[PDB]
């Protein structure tokens, strides 16, 4: 039930999303070990993910959360990197996409820094890198991230030493 | 999956040591996120 719509690089929506990718790169304290060494991306394609069932499942929960949080869904746009991107866009997020060993418990994790999510495209801590070259810093192979609509509602603030 | 703290719908992980690191967020129900955009890209070797 999922359709993917290519956006044109001449489209304002493409440029907007690219700018969100590019402007939220940072350096990482691992020196690039997990996600590679880079300051910017080459954006190759941006697709809108269209799935009526998954969207209505999302907006149904969004309204519940809003009503429990003084009418504020606290909706953000956040990055998610995962080896399971193809399953996520067809079936949605579920517990099998959860970070079992994540610092805040077994949940689904998102980042404001695109480069944080880039650390997980090939696995936890970058895994063994790209499947072709086994290179966590591969400049050749194409990577995929998700830029996701996320309902936070009332968010528990946890000051981590990261 | 685990649960969010009672009375909450998510967790905000706010880095308190790296001033340049932005926040990370956790949800505990898949229905609270929609994968809106699929972005294909390469990282670029610094000049
Ligand atoms: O975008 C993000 N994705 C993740 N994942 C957690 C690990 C996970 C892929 C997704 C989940 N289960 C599993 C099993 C096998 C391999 C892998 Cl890689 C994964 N964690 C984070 C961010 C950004 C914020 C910091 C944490
Ligand atoms: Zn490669």
């Amino acid at each position: 039930g999922t359709i993917l719509i290519d956006l044109s690089p001449d489209d304002k929506e493409f440029q907007s999303v690219e700018e969100e990718m590019q402007s939220t790169v940072r350096e990482h304290r691992d020196g690039g070990h997990a996600g590679g060494i880079f300051n910017r991306y080459n954006i190759l394609k941006i697709q809108k993910v269209c799935n009526k069932k998954l969207w209505e499942r999302y907006t149904h929960r969004r309204k519940e959360v809003s009503e429990e949080n003084h009418n504020h869904a606290n909706e953000r746009m956040l990055f998610h990197g995962s080896p399971f991107v193809n399953a996520i866009i067809h079936k949605g997020f579920d517990e099998r996409h959860a970070y079992i060993g994540g610092m805040f418990g077994a949940g689904i994790y998102f980042a404001e820094n695109s480069s944080k999510s880039n650390q997980y495209v090939y696995g936890i801590g970058g895994g063994t890198g790209c499947p072709v070259h086994k290179d966590r810093s591969c400049y050749i192979c194409h990577r995929q991230l998700l830029f996701c609509r996320v309902t936070l509602g009332k968010s528990f603030l946890q000051f981590s030493a990261m | 999956m685990a649960h969010s703290p009672p009375g909450h719908h998510s967790v905000t992980g706010r880095p308190s040591v790296n001033g340049l690191a932005l926040a990370e967020y956790v949800i505990y129900r898949g229905e609270q996120a929609y994968p809106e955009y699929l972005i294909t890209y390469q990282i670029m070797r610094p000049e």
